[PDB]
């Protein structure tokens, strides 16, 4: 597991010189960016199980036959693994924005996620489908201007978006 | 198109057009603004009309798609509304062509043997092609919806 | 290519038309000018011509000069017309024998 | 050359193409055009002008002409018996599709019929490619006309 | 990998044998990618993703 | 594209036999002959029913006839199955 | 078209009399102020496509339901990607147009006059290009006079859609 | 055979593509001329004997080819040759119409320069007919029909030479 | 054949008159009908193949002709059924079009009821058939393109008794 | 191929091939099923060979992905990756053929003529496939780091 | 090859005439307009390098043409394509010097659609880049010259079509 600075070290620990002068200057622009950084992540852990339903309930209405009788998701015992199932996504999606990148989304999580879609031969391009469902819910209240001053937090939020299709192409 | 036929038709004979045939084509000539707007209007609505169309197909044949049918899979699925694709794109040189020869020799002739070789049910291409017909019969206005569907209805005849 | 000529099969097979009425509306067809008319020149036309409803090669250069000619006022109607109306195709082939 | 056969090296004129002679004219008789009987040469032999990659194995051949240490009869001999011209006009041709290929470049004109593309078809049956090109460039006619 | 994401519930062996009484769902449908809009050999558009790696 | 575009005597192409139809001419006969092969005793191919009863169109049964004539044959009935009688335009 | 040249002579035309100092006072103010505009205008111009295109994607970012709906007035096909694209050019234009003039005339007659019309019409909703005008305020990158400048006939644009 | 319109289907059919705008405006450069080409279509139809008498009035009446002993002097021979006259112009002018020289490639030229080889018919005196035979015609269509049929004259000769 | 057009053409000419009165208003009667049959024209086309499927089963379909021994047997004899009623329902298209029923009588009726008593084909039973295929077709084109539609159904079915 | 070059040496000659011309062949084949070993190490590591290759080329050169260079963007570096893709899949076809043939015949005849119309810099081409050479010489033992290593530097003289 | 100067001596001179006025007209018509052709001639020697890299990336540089498989794929068919655009536009500045197109008909458009039919180029995407060449030409040299120009650019396409 890496943080955003951690990929820095370890880059050029690998190269084997000094962190340079020039590189302090990103790093130090980043800890500028820390506080906004830990709202987008309050943001969306807060409303955690209602990005999580809202979603599930979009997505039930466009592709009904995943939830009728005889579909993937049909049964109690299959609704509520399903539900837990973009609740991991979006709890690694979340992890990956505290760190600043994405080596802990793919490791715990994406780490041959679609190569047990097909054993179990749950429908992956419909698990992308509700991922970008969950990722229209997380911006918008990444946008949210209560309780904190008001700036500029556009470059940010285009990161929060990164993480989130990166998991929606890792399970088609 | 219309002129190819009108000069090919003529040449059987070894003559000239005559004024019944040349105004033919003086009549499609001047129709060219509204069919570069309908061909226009479909290109637009690709992913719905060929999405739209795919996704009524699997009701009304909800075999096709089960397990044992043609189209079982992600991927089989991905070829199936790739097919309707083929023939929305052909419907659109139709129109622009002015009749339905673009779509008889890209498409048509020999139609029942390459889908009864690759193990494709023939009158399940013809559903599909009805349903993409209704959805994009419902984005045009009273006349320019009637002639397009038309060129949907030519198609299913010869796919039968 | 499933194509298919409906009308003029069941009018064969009834007997109302000769085989050699059946093979005069086969090269006087749409299919026919389509494959064996439009992609040749009228000096190929009327070699290929002489193999499908004759069954031969020409013969002379006065045999083409005859039939070049009436290619040419004509067109494939007036050719095909007379190919299967000449004493040839007859003394061949009465009317049954394809 | 068949009612006149004197004619031979006597110029056309303006009818004709242009013909480029490694002159040395001058009051102390100095080559000025050395590097544009190269020019020449390349456009006669190739018809066009060689890759620059392919170019780098005959470098040793353009070095010694532009020193005035050949003529042009040894540096079109030393590019038709080359190995990229071998590669372009003589492996991935009909043998006899060569002859009147390469005959046509060396001499201006193609072959006259059956008893010169046979002497030639026998030249490459036994001695081979290179064997061909020395039999038109040690002609009579060549010597003549060049 | 992880060993929860390594062994599921059910492997493929158990789910294509009953694809009659059970596991009988048939997949709904992609998102429609057109077919011209696919790389072939000789694109640098199969390269973006090693160039954002950089 | 008709056989009546004027080519007579003194033309280009060889004198043959011109009908009276017009382009794409649909009047259909309906005839019946007889027709020995009086070829057959040098020639040495297979036999052949002569006895014919067959729709002919009118573009070609000026030439037809006329060849049933010239070999020999006896042309026993003809009718008119297909067309109008006398009629100025519509024959197409 | 609201210049201070005319509309200085209008004021001295209301009354049918000469140019006095009160109006040579007024377009004194343009020609001091006209060393501010001109450079915004190039520096606005010079980077018309990176601002354009990084506009056009700062509405798709925070109205993605514009490249998803089905319908004309929405950009989810090529067609309606380049009829945004063409508008965020149009406010872009009309900005440059205004600090080469000296006031907000140009993208009075040329942009705003009409403009509530169209979108009524068309079902363009107004949220969008303002969301696409403030991207370009904070990203010009621009500073001193020359940002003040600029900034002024942005957020005139912003006043009339809102 | 092709003509504009189909010969901007097959070639975006055979990329995959729909119809952009760059075929689009080639789309519209042939509907913007249709009725000039259906007018000139007419009159060509109307005065086809007088451009072939006229044409051969001027390139090859009085010359040494209608004499004995050149190619095209008995009867038959002026017959035969202002026959093919008559297949230039009327290929031409389906040419013009369908916007396209494809017709010209499969059903006249393809093939025709060895005919003439072997038939021993003077490829340089055909071109001087066809291009007295272009001239006579520009002066009926008029100036912007009449460079358009102009256009697959000189297709008929460059594709012979 | 003859449309409407040209039926009216032939009245004239047999006289050596122009078209005076009578004959214009026979005219404008085609002509304000005229955009209606190429309406109703395009709505049968796209329906034959439905047109056919019902009236066969509502007519003929486990009667004793599909039964072994009966007529319609076999899948030849199927296949040619159901060709033969493709038939009739395209020619009578040809009609409504073109106003007059010449058609029909040239290339339909030409000698069909010779040819269905010679092989033993049930002319009650085709009648009949035809009839079901007009109770449907009616439905689709309306009652006023429905009643020039079901005037050639009625023509085949008079001319077939 | 050898093979390839001595039949059209001794073609070019009108004899058959030499004695000694012979044993050349025969050691070719002798050695072709290790060939195919080192060609096989290659292509399964040809996305990290082109990676590391492309990181160091930025490195040692950076002026062709500064603004104002040849590969400035993410759309021009893919173009950058993409002709390192080639040479490395050119060199494979070398060391199975035991020649520089399909290298030369292949991305060598004209390559200075290419790239001097394309404005980019053949100096730093060169570079780059020496950035390549290394990465593969370091996945391969003592002496087949020899073999590749012969036609990895034949790229590179002429390349300059 | 012969120049404007050398067609307007030649067209006396088969009918036995000294220059009249007509061909003095002719002649003065070259002579005016000559320092514009000796300008744009100099100014595209110099841009020669530039005017084929613009047309090859503005037509067919990241097409399917230049990926594998397609006909100028490899690096010399690569360098074998730019080489062609050498000559057009090397020869059609001979074109525009001379005022005479006589110069691309002998050494240039002599079995030239022979030889691309044999090589399988295709003759669609070389008149595209011809037509790209002939723009950015245009634009270097001015709008009268780049009118000349112009106009042997479209000889070459015309006889290569
Ligand atoms: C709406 C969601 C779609 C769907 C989901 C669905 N998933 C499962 C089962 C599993 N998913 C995983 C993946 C993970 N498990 C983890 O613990 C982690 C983090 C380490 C990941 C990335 C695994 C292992 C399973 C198996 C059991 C489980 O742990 O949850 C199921 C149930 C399968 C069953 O038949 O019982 C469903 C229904 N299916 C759909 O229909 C939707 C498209
Ligand atoms: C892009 C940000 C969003 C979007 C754009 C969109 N706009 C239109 C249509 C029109 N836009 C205008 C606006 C102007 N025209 C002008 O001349 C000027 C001043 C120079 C302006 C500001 C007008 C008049 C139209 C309609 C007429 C036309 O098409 O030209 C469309 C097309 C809508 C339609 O129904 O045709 C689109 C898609 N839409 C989005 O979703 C983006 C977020
Ligand atoms: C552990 C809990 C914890 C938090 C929740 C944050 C909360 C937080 N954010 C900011 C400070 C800030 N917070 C924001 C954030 C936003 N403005 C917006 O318009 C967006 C809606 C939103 C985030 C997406 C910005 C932009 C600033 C800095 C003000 C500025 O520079 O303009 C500050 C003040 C810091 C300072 O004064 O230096 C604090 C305490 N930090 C924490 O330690
Ligand atoms: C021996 C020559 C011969 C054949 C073959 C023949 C076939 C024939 N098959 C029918 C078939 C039919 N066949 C099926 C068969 C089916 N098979 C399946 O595997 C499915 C479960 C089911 C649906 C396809 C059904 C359902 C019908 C009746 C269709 C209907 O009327 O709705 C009918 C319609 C009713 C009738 O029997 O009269 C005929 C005439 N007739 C002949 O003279
Ligand atoms: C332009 C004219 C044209 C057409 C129509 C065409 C069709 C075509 N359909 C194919 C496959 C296919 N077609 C289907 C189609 C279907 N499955 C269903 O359930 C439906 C009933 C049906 C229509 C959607 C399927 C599933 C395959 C893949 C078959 C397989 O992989 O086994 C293939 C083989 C793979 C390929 O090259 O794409 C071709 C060539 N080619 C053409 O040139
Ligand atoms: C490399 C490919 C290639 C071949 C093979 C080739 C053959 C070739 N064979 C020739 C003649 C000949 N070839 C034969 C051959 C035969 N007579 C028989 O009875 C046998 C069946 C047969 C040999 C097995 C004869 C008799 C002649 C002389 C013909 C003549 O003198 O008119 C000639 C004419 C020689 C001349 O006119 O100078 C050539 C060029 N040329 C080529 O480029
Ligand atoms: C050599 C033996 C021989 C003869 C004579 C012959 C005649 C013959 N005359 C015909 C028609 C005809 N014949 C006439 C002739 C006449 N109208 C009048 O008013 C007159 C009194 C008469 C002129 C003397 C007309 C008008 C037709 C066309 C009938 C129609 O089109 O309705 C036809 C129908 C085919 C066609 O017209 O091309 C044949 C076969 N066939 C033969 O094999
Ligand atoms: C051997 C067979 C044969 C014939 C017959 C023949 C005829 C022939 N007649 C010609 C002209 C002509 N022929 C006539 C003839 C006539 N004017 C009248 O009033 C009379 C009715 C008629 C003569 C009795 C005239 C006036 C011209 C010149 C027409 C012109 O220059 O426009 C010409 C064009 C110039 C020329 O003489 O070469 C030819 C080729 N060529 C042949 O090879
Ligand atoms: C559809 C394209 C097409 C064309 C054009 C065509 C031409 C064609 N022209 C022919 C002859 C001929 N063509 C001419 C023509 C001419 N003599 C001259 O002096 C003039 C230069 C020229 C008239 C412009 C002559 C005189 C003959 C007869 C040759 C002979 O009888 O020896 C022949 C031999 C048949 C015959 O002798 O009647 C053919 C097949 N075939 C085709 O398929
Ligand atoms: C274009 C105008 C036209 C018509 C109408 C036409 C009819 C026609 N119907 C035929 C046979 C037939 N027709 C039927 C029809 C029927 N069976 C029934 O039970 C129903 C009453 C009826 C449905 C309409 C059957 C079963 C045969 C086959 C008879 C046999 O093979 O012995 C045949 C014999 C050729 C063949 O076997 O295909 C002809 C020629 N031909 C024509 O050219
Ligand atoms: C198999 C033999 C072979 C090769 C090698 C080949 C190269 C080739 N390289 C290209 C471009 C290119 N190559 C580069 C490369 C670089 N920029 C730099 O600064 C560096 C020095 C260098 C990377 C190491 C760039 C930037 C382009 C695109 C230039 C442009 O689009 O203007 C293009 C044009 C677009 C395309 O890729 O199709 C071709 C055809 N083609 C072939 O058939």
């Amino acid at each position: 597991m890496l943080d955003a600075f951690a990929k820095v070290v370890a880059q050029a620990d690998a190269r084997g010189e000094f962190l340079s002068n020039t590189q302090i200057d990103a790093l130090s622009k980043m800890v500028k960016e820390g506080n906004q950084r830990l709202d987008i992540v309050n943001k969306v852990t807060s409303n955690a199980s209602a990005i999580v339903t809202n979603s599930a309930r979009a997505l039930f209405a466009e592709q009904p036959q995943l939830i009728q009788p005889g579909g993937n998701a049909y049964t109690s015992r299959r609704m509520a693994a399903c539900l837990r199932d973009m609740e991991i996504v979006l709890r690694y999606v979340s992890y990956a924005m505290i760190a600043g990148d994405s080596s802990v989304l793919d490791d715990r999580c994406l780490n041959g996620l679609r190569e047990t879609y097909q054993a179990l031969g749950t429908p992956g391009s419909s698990v992308a489908v509700a991922i970008q469902k969950m990722k229209d819910a997380s911006v918008a209240l990444a946008n949210d201007t209560t309780g904190t001053p008001i700036g500029d937090c556009s470059s940010l939020v285009a990161e929060l978006a990164g993480y989130f299709d990166r998991a929606a192409v890792s399970v088609v | 198109s219309i002129v190819t036929k009108s000069i090919v038709n003529a040449d059987a004979e070894a003559r000239y057009l005559s004024p019944g045939e040349l105004d033919r084509i003086k009549s499609f000539v001047l129709s060219g603004q509204r069919r570069l707007r309908i061909a226009q209007t479909l290109t637009e609505n690709r992913e719905r009309i060929v999405k739209q169309g795919g996704q009524q197909l699997f009701q009304r044949r909800p075999d096709v798609v089960s397990p044992g049918g043609n189209a079982y899979g992600e991927e089989m699925t991905a070829t199936c509304l790739r097919d309707l694709d083929y023939y929305l794109r052909l419907v659109t040189y139709g129109i622009i062509a002015g009749d339905v020869t673009p779509i008889e020799e890209i498409g048509l002739v020999g139609v029942k043997e390459m889908y009864s070789a690759l193990g494709t049910p023939i009158s399940g291409v013809a559903e599909g092609i009805r349903c993409m017909k209704d959805v994009a019969c419902s984005l045009l206005s009273g006349e320019d919806a009637a002639e397009v569907g038309f060129y949907f209805d030519y198609t299913l005849a010869a796919m039968q | 290519y499933g194509f298919s000529f409906s009308v003029l099969e069941s009018q064969v097979k009834n007997g109302q038309i000769s085989i050699k009425e059946f093979v005069r509306s086969l090269g006087k067809s749409s299919v026919y000018q389509k494959q064996f008319y439009q992609p040749y020149v009228n000096s190929r036309v009327v070699e290929l011509a002489f193999r499908h409803f004759l069954g031969r090669n020409l013969s002379s250069l006065a045999e083409f000069q005859k039939f070049f000619a009436i290619l040419s006022k004509k067109g494939l109607t007036g050719l095909v017309d007379s190919l299967i109306n000449s004493r040839e195709y007859s003394d061949y082939f009465n009317e049954e024998t394809v | 050359q068949v009612g006149n056969p004197s004619t031979r090296s006597v110029s056309v004129g303006s009818l004709g193409p242009k013909v480029f002679k490694s002159e040395g004219i001058n009051s102390n008789a100095q080559r000025t055009n050395n590097e544009s009987i190269l020019q020449a040469s390349y456009l006669a032999v190739f018809g066009r002008m060689i890759y620059q990659n392919e170019r780098i194995g005959l470098k040793g051949i353009d070095n010694k002409f532009l020193d005035n240490n050949l003529s042009v009869k040894e540096l079109i001999r030393s590019l038709a018996i080359s190995d990229t011209f071998r590669s372009l006009y003589w492996t991935p041709l009909y043998v006899c599709k060569s002859i009147e290929w390469i005959h046509y470049r060396l001499l201006g004109r193609p072959t006259y019929g059956r008893q010169e593309i046979n002497q030639y078809f026998n030249v490459a049956y036994k001695k081979g490619f290179v064997g061909v090109i020395n039999s038109i460039i040690d002609s009579v006619e060549y010597n003549e006309c060049f | 990998m992880p060993f929860n994401l390594k062994t599921p519930r059910y492997g493929i062996e158990f789910r294509s044998k009953l694809a009659a009484t059970q596991f009988s769902w048939a997949s709904p449908i992609r998102r429609f990618r057109p077919q011209e809009q696919q790389p072939k050999a000789g694109d640098p558009a199969l390269f973006l993703n090693m160039v954002q790696e950089m | 594209a008709y056989d009546m575009d004027g080519t007579g005597a003194g033309s280009l192409e060889p004198r043959g036999i011109k009908s009276s139809a017009v382009e794409k001419d649909s009047r259909c006969f309906k005839v019946t002959f007889v027709l020995p092969s009086q070829s057959r005793l040098y020639t040495f191919r297979e036999l052949q029913n002569v006895y014919t009863t067959k729709m002919v169109p009118f573009s070609s049964w000026y030439a037809e006839q006329q060849r049933i004539q010239k070999m020999g044959g006896k042309i026993l009935k003809v009718e008119l199955v297909a067309g109008g009688q006398m009629r100025s335009v519509g024959n197409q | 078209m609201k210049t201070p040249i005319t509309e200085a002579i209008a004021t001295a035309d209301n009354q049918g009399r000469f140019l006095s100092n009160t109006e040579l006072q007024a377009v004194n103010g343009r020609y001091q102020r006209a060393t501010a505009s001109l450079t915004a205008a190039k520096a606005l111009t010079g980077s018309a496509q990176r601002l354009i295109t990084g506009a056009a994607q700062a509405v798709y970012n925070k109205f993605p339901y514009t490249t998803q709906m089905p319908g004309p007035a929405y950009a989810s096909s090529a067609i309606g990607k380049a009829k945004c694209a063409r508008d965020i050019g149009y406010y872009l234009r009309m900005v440059t147009y205004c600090l080469v003039v000296g006031g907000t005339g140009p993208m009075d007659e040329y942009l705003v006059a009409g403009l509530e019309e169209i979108n009524r019409s068309f079902d363009l909703s107004p949220s969008w290009y303002i969301e696409a005008l403030q991207y370009i305020k904070n990203s010009h990158g621009l500073s001193g006079q020359v940002a003040n400048e600029a900034n002024a006939y942005i957020d005139y644009a912003i006043n009339t859609l809102s | 055979m092709q003509d504009a319109i189909t010969s901007v289907i097959n070639a975006a059919d055979v990329q995959g593509k729909y119809l952009d705008a760059n075929s689009v405006e080639k789309l519209r450069g042939y509907f913007q001329t249709g009725e000039l080409r259906v007018r000139a279509a007419a009159t060509i139809a109307a005065n086809a004997a007088t451009i072939i008498k006229e044409a051969v009035a001027k390139s090859l009446l009085y010359s040494d080819i209608t004499r004995p002993g050149g190619n095209m002097y008995t009867t038959r021979r002026y017959a035969a040759c202002i026959r093919d006259l008559d297949y230039y112009l009327r290929y031409a002018t389906y040419g013009m119409l369908a916007g396209d020289p494809s017709i010209l490639d499969e059903r006249v030229l393809n093939g025709l320069k060895e005919t003439y080889n072997s038939l021993g018919v003077p490829i340089g005196a055909t071109i001087q007919a066809i291009q007295a035979m272009k001239e006579v015609t520009g002066s009926l269509v008029g100036s912007d029909a009449g460079k358009e049929m102009g256009l697959y004259f000189d297709y008929i000769c460059s594709g012979l030479s």
